[PDB]
């Protein structure tokens, strides 16, 4: 039988400085014969590529901030923000690899409760993530386009009288 | 010391 | 850091029914050391493995959801995997995503995006000239046309507070 993680909260609105804390709860025991339990945390930016901020429950990634804690045993997993940034924000899942299916929880919506108080460069960077945004709304647009195209273009290609 | 899983 | 990078290709349209390859470019580490995973995010923005390989290639996993369907291989020689996708569902339309869990530097792909097309029966388009046939065809692109221009026209707008916040 699948293992199913329950994440929680599904939403999470906060004030930046503010602590987090989100909860992810297996309904089987992630811990493997081999002594390890593989729990993983994961972070996805607005417009980013899920990027990885725990492994092994509690083991920072070398590209994550030292502003996340894992902690948590058996089928009780816990994410702790010390304070939540501008960087912090996104969806967070968890991600148990012990048993397969290798599932995912549900995700955690971080949102902010405004720009005043925000710096010059977490201003920027909150510029420069919408780039990705855009360019991947307009690929799925090109791609939908590219479907509905396709029965009038084989009709024309079906009226041709080439032998080629 | 491996920190995912992979089958076997 | 060092620099280790995943591109996935090979996304795009296909039928219902149909098959789609896709392929995952690896390079900056030994591809040969690590197992790999493709991981799908559909349009409800909910996560999902849908195959994953050990680091020889002799041992793979699907879901359920997915078994059968799908299957996964790798040329390491190449630095490549590869995601052979048959009988296609409208499930499936969503982003996919190359991973490598078992590597310290935090390695996903950028994902390329797969749709999966309506499969509606059209067959009432042969008895139609080529003329109203080209006719229907460019009346969809001041329709895609509207669309980008939506969307440029969204992101202006959320560009516009946080540039006068910079000032």
């Amino acid at each position: 039988r699948d293992v199913v993680m329950t994440q929680t909260p599904l939403t999470l609105s906060v004030s930046i400085g503010q602590p987090a804390s989100i909860s992810c709860k297996s309904s089987q025991s992630l811990l493997d014969s081999d002594g390890r339990t593989y729990l993983n945390w994961l972070l996805q930016r607005p417009g980013q590529s899920p990027k990885r901020l725990i492994y092994l429950v509690s083991k920072l990634d070398s590209g994550a901030p030292d502003r996340f804690t894992g902690s948590g045993s058996g089928t009780d997993f816990t994410l702790k923000i010390s304070r939540v940034e501008a960087e912090d924000l996104g969806v967070y899942y968890c991600w148990q690899g012990t048993h397969f299916p290798q599932t995912f929880g549900g995700g955690t919506k971080l949102e902010i409760k405004f720009l005043k108080s925000w710096t010059v460069e977490d201003l920027q960077k909150r510029l420069l993530a919408l780039d990705p945004m855009m360019e991947q709304e307009i690929e799925e647009i090109r791609q939908k386009y590219q479907c509905k195209r396709q029965p009038i273009l084989d009709a024309i290609e079906a009226k041709g009288t080439l032998l080629g | 010391m491996p920190i995912w899983k992979f089958p076997d | 850091g060092r620099e280790v990078q995943l591109v996935e290709s090979g996304g795009g349209l296909v039928q219902p029914g149909g098959s789609l390859k896709l392929s995952c470019a690896a390079s900056g580490f030994t591809f040969s050391n690590y197992g790999m995973s493709w991981v799908r995010q559909t349009p409800d923005r909910r996560l999902e493995l849908v195959a994953t390989i050990n680091n020889n290639g002799g041992g793979t996993y699907y879901p359920d959801s997915v078994k059968g369907r799908f299957t996964i291989s790798r040329d390491n020689a190449k630095n490549t995997l590869y995601l052979q996708m048959s009988s296609l569902k409208s499930e499936d339309t969503a982003m996919y995503y190359c991973t490598s869990p078992g590597l310290l530097w935090d390695a996903w792909g950028a994902g390329t995006t797969v749709t999966v097309c309506s499969g509606s029966d059209y067959e009432f388009l042969k008895s139609w000239t080529v003329e109203d046939l080209q006719k229907r065809l460019l009346a969809l692109d001041p329709m895609m046309e509207q669309e980008i221009e939506e969307i440029r026209q969204k992101y202006q707008s959320k560009r516009q507070p946080i540039l006068d916040a910079i000032e």
